[PDB]
């Protein structure tokens, strides 16, 4: 048993409309700047988040 | 006419190079600490990025 | 009763029970950044707070 929070999410769709892949935006520094880069890979650097 | 004597002079010429770094925390400045302001600013988002 | 600075915002207020003039400060502060060398490489990341 697990209970439900709002949160906000990035949800990937596959070419048949699938939900294969998502990140919780607001877990880590890291999936911040994941979920404002729109991409689930980052690049090397230093990135402002919040 | 011929110069017969000289002067060396030594002069002063300043130059900017640089201006201050800024950022921006949207969400910061339009909302403040409001949560219904927030879910409201989220059909803006791309701007602020 | 109420105090304003200049953003408009309110900062003072004057207590209706014990008629003591209180302060309002906001509680979320500080700029953050986060340090990675790639997701490609690793997901171990640095986080500075400035
Ligand atoms: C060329 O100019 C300099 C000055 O820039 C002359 O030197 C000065 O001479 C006077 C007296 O003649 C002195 O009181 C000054 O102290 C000297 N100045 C320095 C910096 O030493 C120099 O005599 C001139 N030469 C000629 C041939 O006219
Ligand atoms: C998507 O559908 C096609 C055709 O049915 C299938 O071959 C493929 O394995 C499915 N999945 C992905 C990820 O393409
Ligand atoms: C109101 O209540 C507080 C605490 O119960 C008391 O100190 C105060 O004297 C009361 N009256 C006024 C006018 O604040």
């Amino acid at each position: 048993v697990g209970y439900l929070q709002p949160r906000t999410f990035l949800l990937k769709y596959n070419e048949n409309g699938t939900i294969t892949d998502a990140v919780d935006c607001a877990l880590d520094p890291l999936s911040e700047t994941k979920c404002t880069l729109k991409s689930f890979t980052v690049e090397k650097g230093i990135y402002q988040t919040s | 006419a011929i110069p017969t004597n000289f002067t060396i002079s030594v002069t002063t010429e300043i130059l900017p190079v640089s201006m201050t770094k800024t950022s921006v925390d949207c969400t910061m400045y339009i909302c403040g600490d409001s949560t219904e302001c927030s879910n409201l600013l989220l059909q803006y988002g791309s701007f602020c990025t | 009763q109420f105090g304003r600075d200049i953003a408009d915002t309110t900062d003072a207020v004057r207590d209706p029970q014990t008629l003591e003039i209180l302060d309002i400060t906001p509680c979320s502060f500080g700029g953050v950044s986060v340090i990675t060398p790639g997701t490609n490489t690793s997901n171990q990341v640095a986080v500075l707070y400035q």
